[PDB]
């Protein structure tokens, strides 16, 4: 979706300039002037509130990665303890 | 010679309309731009003032120099239309 979105608008913007270079009339502008300004609607960068969204998004990843470390402790606890139990037991009983 | 005044009073009735504050896009329409070339350039320049402007107090007065009638009623409406027109262009520029 990313890369096909790159070459989509690329070749589509290649048609945007090619139609102005060759093919006139016209195609400019039944929609050219308004559509291209819709492209110029949002640049869209900070300052300001977009900086607040940054560390807020950082505050969003907090919980999920915190939970990630929680699953790490639970998965490591259960699997490692139980496996070493059944491991050391099978070795000491058979050997 | 007919279409120069035709697109003139068209530019008057279209610019003085309250429902359309600018519509500077269709002011550039290619079939009417040759009709605007025959027209005097004070109308085209003041249509660029309503295209961008906004003030540009000299051109909005120049259309009062060029067209005496029907402007006296809609003059204050045009001033309100350009005062709300600059708001999009100041954040867009």
């Amino acid at each position: 979706h990313g890369l096909k979105g790159l070459n989509s608008k690329l070749l589509d913007i290649r048609s945007y300039l090619e139609k102005v270079a060759t093919g006139k009339l016209p195609i400019n502008h039944q929609i050219i002037y308004q559509l291209q300004d819709v492209f110029n609607l949002l640049p869209d960068v900070s300052l300001q509130e977009f900086v607040k969204a940054f560390y807020l998004k950082t505050n969003d990843q907090m919980v999920v990665v915190y939970l990630a470390s929680l699953i790490r402790s639970v998965v490591a606890l259960h699997n490692l303890i139980n496996n070493k139990i059944a491991n050391r037991d099978a070795e000491k009983k058979e050997g | 010679s007919e279409q120069q005044e035709r697109a003139f009073t068209l530019g008057l009735a279209g610019l003085l309309g309250e429902g359309v504050f600018n519509f500077g896009e269709l002011l550039m329409h290619p079939v009417l731009e040759s009709l605007r070339n025959t027209d005097r350039q004070w109308l085209i320049d003041t249509l660029y003032a309503f295209n961008s402007g906004n003030v540009e107090r000299f051109q909005t007065l120049k259309t009062a120099w060029g067209q005496q009638p029907d402007l006296a009623a809609n003059e204050a409406q045009l001033l309100r239309k350009i005062q709300l027109l600059c708001l999009m262009e100041m954040t867009f520029t």
